[PDB]
């Protein structure tokens, strides 16, 4: 067997914020922690205070769809992308549209960026992704390879720098000066839309219908399965603390440990009153810059939190 | 005679692709004519 | 009828044009690169078929269906070799799918290149298929008379498939041969293998029925 | 032991070739092995299903 | 004497109908033991090579033998091309299909809506 | 002592190499000091000629190392009837008379040029066709093939 | 004696001072180039067929082809030094060079 998993305390929704007029597709947490930023198939951009749940702005500039949001750490922007093949990158001192990125051919499926120098890298269902220079906006570079959609990417500081997963049902490991592929992991039997780095162990892990995996840098070997939570697996998300999150287009979310792979907790909230029961789902899930809060962002049109619970124990809720 | 890829058919094998080889000699192999 | 050289290379070219543009049109699904192959093959004009069958692969190499079609044509052309190179690829680049192997190890068979199956299976073994490839391991060597190797390999199986079924088709197996030292020792093993806190009916029935 | 130069460039003057010519794309890269589980089976009633 | 029986039932993946097939193929081979022994005294320990123990470059068969995998080719083929059994043209119920295509589309409806 | 046949069973098959002393006692003591001594574990052919030659042993890998059992090197001893005639005679090369090391040669052919030049001190008698497969395998244009190709096991006779 | 045939080799052999070209064990004869690439043998004795997988690529691509890529790899492990993101210093050359 394993020795036996670390105990987590259990988590508890208290918050519901409802004013998307469409599905949500993806949030980001601001780096000083004060607000959070969520993209919709409404052609919004709405901005939210993280402590009250107030909605403090909301910015119109797409034309369809926004698939991925992110703030810069090191400057004062926001990226957004959407399925009108555009990219774009707001000022928010501001609150203008400065920048726009040119030259994919689909809808771009999500979007990162480079923690020390200034680069962009997109993804998008040409089956392309493209590195591009924050400043110039030119594309450095076009990532070639996947035979289909490329459903989502994460880049890195140390290497490998870039990891995409698309909907082939494979991984690819890039690396950034170069720009090919060093390897091609073919495990998952089905499309990944799922991928996550472990902030503080160069790991990482990839999620799929079959099982999530989990991986180990910088070539990608193998290191174990996580299984049972069997649906279209949208997000992961982990904590610093070892938790992570699975979240599933059904709507239902598993919550693991990270270490041993053991599946702590099975969320299955319940959908907004007008909405059908056929539309529970989740698109994005962002863990607060505390790591205290978890926020997910629905097929419902709601915003959903989740606090730690703080008065449970490992005889009140045991570890099998 | 002016036609780009009309001879693209009859004249040469199309677009040429020629099988990898691995562990065991191929060269003898040669086939019969219709 | 077509005369002589000049018309049926017009009727040639008309065919393949028209492959060649459907090919273009979707460059994907594979009934038109098979189609295409299996023409320029019926005319007996396979280098051009392998061609087609190669850049077949590089569209869409998971595809079962060109494979065996292309292994298949270069077997019924005599092409011993070239059809080993392709079982070869095909299995390491497909492992799981097991009707590469079956026919890889058919074909070696047919050939009379025994050694040669062999290779293949272990190979085979390697990857811990399922219950069926050992069976068809096994039966492989029961057809030529080796019994040692089928208990070496029933040695193996049952370690691979841990099942009390595994165990009593292994008893089953020594007995029928007539090994009853042996298939005791096996049924002994068995009990002392499985343990008391799953054991059950099926395994003493057998063993009842064996010592009856 | 030779001597490089480049030849001036002459500033007035147009492009010289015609950049936009069409081909299929290259063969991919050498097909990488399925790694996968083994599969397991569907019975009929779920085919139906 | 001897008897069994197998019967027919759903095709439920590819891999179930081909191991059928297998299994009557590799029941019909009958191996000669003669050849065998013959091959056995030539190379001995190499016989018995694990996935990655032996090697010997290659093994070149005589064409006789050649023809036989050749003959179990066509055979197979053979069968395989009868697969689908074709119902006869019938004109003695209501045509209410225009085509051919027509035809079949309307028995897949009756298949579905009953 | 004068091992019969040294086993230096390579990776990429098993070999044991008959040294005649009685016209080349000096290398054959060398070398078999050399195979007992399990210093040649690690070599990587630093020469391989198609149906020419495969020469290595060299604790370098590049063709500047090597060290032979009373030094650095020492002096050829000549036969007048030993030839490289055939594949598989075994006979240190050098660069320069009276200067043999470590490094080891095995013919694959009639090798009448490296008469005279390097002492042909036996035959291989055990695993030719593993010699011939070795002296088929494709090669860099540094002779140090792609493959690298070391050996297992350096052992001499009982 | 002048040895012709393979068989007066015994175990095998040349014979330097026999002045005809000793071909013991398949020895001497030059062959036709075929086409059949190099079958690598491992460091052990095993047969690399990694090498067919591998077709016409460098040796930077990693290639996963054995049954041994995909065993859990036990690594319930919170302390090992093994997997743990290469320090700053590092990561602050790669972004320079970068």
């Amino acid at each position: 067997t394993m020795p036996k998993p670390q105990w987590h305390p259990p988590w508890k929704l208290y918050r519901v914020i409802s004013g998307h007029l469409g599905w949500v597709r993806c949030i980001a947490v601001e780096p000083g922690n004060q607000w959070f930023v969520t993209g919709s198939a409404d052609r919004t951009i709405k901005i939210w205070d993280l402590a009250s749940g107030k909605l403090k702005l909301s910015l119109t500039g797409h034309i369809s769809t926004v698939r991925g949001v992110i703030v810069s750490t090191r400057s004062p922007y926001l990226f957004s992308c959407g399925e009108d093949k555009q990219v774009k990158c707001w000022d928010l001192e501001y609150n203008k549209v400065i920048r726009h990125y040119h030259g994919h051919l689909s809808a771009v499926y999500g979007l990162d960026l480079h923690p020390t120098i200034d680069v962009l890298v997109t993804c998008s269902r040409d089956s392309t992704a493209r590195i591009w220079d924050v400043r110039t906006k030119a594309s450095v570079h076009t990532l070639s390879g996947h035979t289909n959609a490329v459903a989502t990417v994460r880049c890195q500081a140390a290497e490998p720098q870039i990891i995409t997963g698309s909907h082939d049902t494979t991984i690819r490991l890039w690396d950034l000066v170069a720009g090919k592929t060093r390897v091609t992991l073919t495990n998952h039997k089905k499309s990944v839309r799922a991928v996550v780095l472990h902030p503080r162990h160069y790991t990482f892990a990839s999620g799929s219908p079959d099982n999530i995996k989990q991986w180990k840098f910088p070539d990608g070997s193998f290191i174990q399965n996580l299984s049972g939570h069997n649906a279209i697996i949208n997000t992961l998300t982990v904590n610093s603390d070892g938790v992570l999150v699975s979240g599933a287009d059904n709507g239902t979310m598993h919550l693991w440990d990270w270490r041993t792979g053991y599946n702590f907790q099975r969320v299955h909230a319940a959908v907004q009153p007008g909405s059908l029961d056929s539309e529970s789902g989740i698109f994005a899930c962002a863990f607060d810059q505390s790591e205290s809060r978890l926020l997910t962002a629905e097929a419902d049109k709601t915003i959903k939190v989740y606090r730690e619970d703080d008065t449970a124990t490992e005889e009140t809720h045991p570890v099998s | 005679r002016k036609r780009k890829r009309g001879v693209d058919y009859n004249a040469e094998i199309p677009f040429e692709k020629k099988p990898a080889l691995g562990f065991y000699d191929t060269s003898e192999e040669n086939y019969q004519a219709l | 009828k077509i005369t002589d050289e000049e018309e049926l290379n017009d009727y040639k070219l008309r065919k393949r044009k028209t492959f060649e543009d459907n090919i273009r049109k979707n460059r994907t699904v594979i009934s038109n690169w098979i189609k295409y192959a299996q023409w320029e093959e019926s005319l007996k004009e396979i280098q051009r078929a392998r061609s087609i069958y190669e850049r077949a692969l590089d569209v869409d190499y998971r595809n079962i269906t060109l494979w065996l079609k292309y292994a298949e044509m270069e077997m019924k052309n005599r092409q011993v070799n070239h059809a080993r190179n392709i079982w070869d690829r095909a299995i390491t680049t497909l492992p799981r799918v097991n009707q590469f192997w079956y026919k890889y190890t058919y074909m070696e068979e047919m050939l009379g290149n025994v050694a040669g199956a062999r290779q293949v299976f272990e190979r085979w073994m390697e990857w811990q298929p399922e219950e069926q490839a050992w069976h068809s391991y096994i039966n492989f060597e029961l057809r030529y008379k080796e019994v040692d190797r089928a208990r070496t390999i029933y040695e193996r199986f049952v370690l691979v498939h841990p099942d009390v079924k595994n165990w009593i088709k292994y008893a089953r197996f020594e007995e029928k041969h007539a090994y009853f030292a042996h298939a005791r020792k096996v049924y002994e093993r068995a009990v002392e293998f499985f343990g008391d806190e799953h054991m059950d009916e099926h395994l003493y029935v057998a063993f009842a029925k064996f010592e009856e | 032991v030779i001597r490089m130069v480049e030849m001036q460039k002459d500033p007035m003057e147009p492009p010289r070739f015609k950049i936009n010519k069409k081909i299929p794309r290259g063969p991919p890269s050498p097909p990488a092995p399925v790694m996968h589980s083994p599969s397991r089976k569907m019975t009929v009633k779920e085919q139906q299903e | 004497k001897k008897k069994r029986k197998n019967p027919d039932l759903g095709f439920s993946d590819y891999a179930a109908a081909q191991l059928r097939q297998y299994h009557r193929l590799t029941k019909q081979i009958k191996p000669d033991m003669e050849t065998y022994e013959r091959l056995r005294e030539k190379h001995g320990e190499e016989f018995f090579p694990t996935s990655n123990s032996l090697l010997h470059g290659t093994h070149v068969p005589s064409t006789e033998e050649i023809d036989r995998m050749v003959i179990d080719l066509e055979k197979q083929i053979e069968k395989r091309d009868k697969y689908s059994r074709r119902r006869p043209y019938n004109d003695d119920a209501d045509i209410d299909y225009i085509n051919e295509r027509n035809a079949k589309f309307n028995k897949k409806a009756e298949r579905f809506y009953g | 002592w004068q091992p019969p046949n040294v086993y230096l069973e390579t990776s990429m098959g098993i070999i044991v190499l008959e040294l005649y002393w009685k016209h080349a006692p000096k290398t054959c003591k060398n070398f078999a000091e050399l195979a007992r001594r399990g210093y040649y574990n690690g070599t990587k052919f630093h020469r391989i000629i198609k149906d020419f030659m495969i020469q290595g042993g060299d604790p370098t890998g590049t063709g500047r190392g090597g060290a032979s059992i009373y030094g650095k090197q020492f002096e050829d001893e000549l036969h007048p009837d030993l030839k490289f005639t055939g594949a598989g005679i075994l006979a240190m090369a050098n660069a320069g008379p009276d200067t043999n090391g470590s490094q080891f040669f095995v013919t694959l052919a009639p090798t009448q040029w490296l008469d005279g030049k390097h002492t042909i001190f036996g035959r291989v008698c055990q695993g030719i066709g593993m010699v011939n497969r070795v002296g088929m395998v494709e090669t860099n244009s540094q002779d140090r093939p792609v493959d690298d190709v070391k050996i297992i096991k350096a052992y001499p006779s009982g | 004696w002048i040895p012709r045939l393979l068989e007066d080799f015994g175990d095998g052999g040349a014979f330097p001072e026999i002045h005809v070209a000793q071909y013991p064990l398949d020895m001497g004869r030059k062959k036709k180039m075929s086409n059949a690439l190099a079958i690598q043998v491992d460091s052990e004795g095993k047969i690399k067929y990694d090498a067919i997988a591998r077709q016409g690529q460098s040796k930077d691509k990693v290639i996963y082809s054995k049954y041994t890529d995909l065993v859990p790899k036990e690594v319930m492990n919170a302390d090992d030094p093994d997997l743990q993101r290469p320090d700053e210093e590092a990561i602050k050359e790669i972004t320079e060079k970068t």
